[PDB]
């Protein structure tokens, strides 16, 4: 009922992924210019979703 | 493909300044199934 | 001396990395994230 949110897919990287490869690194992805060192905000994004 | 093969052989040398002149064909070991994207390597020894 | 290897990419916590260490009498071979020291070795 509240929809089982334990399950998560990778939504933002900056290569396609090669066959039979896994990506586990949770690291904040950037987006821009902004060095992106932690605190994600109107530049950075969580990896997962 | 996301396969580490690893090969080896071992050869009794008798040289003890290069490697030798001769032919020695590495028979595999291992295909083991990871999925890194390997671009550096070390070495690890032992400190008695 | 000589006993194994550790390939990876940054070689620490934020990328997997391989392991393998050739001691005792079985090779060990083990893929994590480890935080690999700076200067690796076995302890012995
Ligand atoms: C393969 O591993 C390498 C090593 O990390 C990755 O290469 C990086 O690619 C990005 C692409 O945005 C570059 O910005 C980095 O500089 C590269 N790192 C280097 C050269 O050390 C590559 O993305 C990986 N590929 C996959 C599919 O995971």
């Amino acid at each position: 009922v509240g929809g089982n949110y334990n399950y998560l897919y990778r939504l933002f990287r900056k290569s396609n992924l090669k066959p039979f490869e896994r990506d586990i690194s949770t690291e904040i992805y950037q987006a821009g210019s902004t060095p992106c060192n932690g605190v994600e905000g109107f530049n950075c994004y969580f990896p997962l979703q | 493909d996301g396969y580490f093969k690893i090969y080896s052989k071992h050869t009794p040398i008798n040289l003890v300044r290069d490697l030798p002149q001769g032919f020695s064909a590495l028979e595999p070991l291992v295909d083991l199934p990871i999925g890194i994207n390997i671009t550096r390597f070390q070495t690890l020894l032992a400190l008695h | 001396i000589i006993r194994g290897w550790i390939f990876g990419t940054t070689l620490d916590s934020k990328t997997q990395s391989l392991l393998i260490v050739n001691n005792a009498t079985n090779v060990v071979i083990k893929v994590c994230e480890f935080q690999f020291c700076n200067d690796p070795f076995l302890g012995v």
